[PDB]
């Protein structure tokens, strides 16, 4: 539920 | 991987409460005010109708908080910044600026 708001780099 | 990250976010957004603050952090023109307000409304529609999130009228009772700027631009006297400061000085809400939000929603497959 608390995964990053920014896409994976 | 961004595909997997989007599907994880999409499924999770159906179970999230979103709040869109009315407070402006700083001084702007009537034009800049109007542009932000339009985006806030467009963003509210994307979250409710496309992303299927619940819209909360209380930012203290929501998982994601959409701001009319960056939280660091908000004054100490503002209730939204007083709330933010508590969550730092206590061990879980998200605070996204409208610009950050607009990009996330673009990454969800929806462009204002």
């Amino acid at each position: 539920t608390d995964l990053p708001s920014d896409p994976p780099s | 991987s961004k595909s997997s990250w989007r599907q994880e976010w999409l499924a999770n957004l159906k179970l999230i409460s979103v709040s869109l603050v009315d407070e402006f952090p700083s001084e702007l023109s009537d034009s800049d005010r109007q542009i932000i307000n339009e985006k806030m409304q467009l963003l509210k529609d994307i979250f409710a109708n496309n992303l299927k999130s619940a819209i909360s009228n209380n930012f203290r009772e929501s998982d994601i908080i959409i701001l009319k700027g960056e939280i660091e631009d908000y004054p100490m006297s503002s209730e939204i910044k007083i709330y933010y400061n508590e969550l730092q000085n206590k061990p879980k809400a998200r605070f996204w600026s409208f610009m950050k939000t607009q990009r996330f929603v673009s990454n969800m497959g929806f462009d204002i």
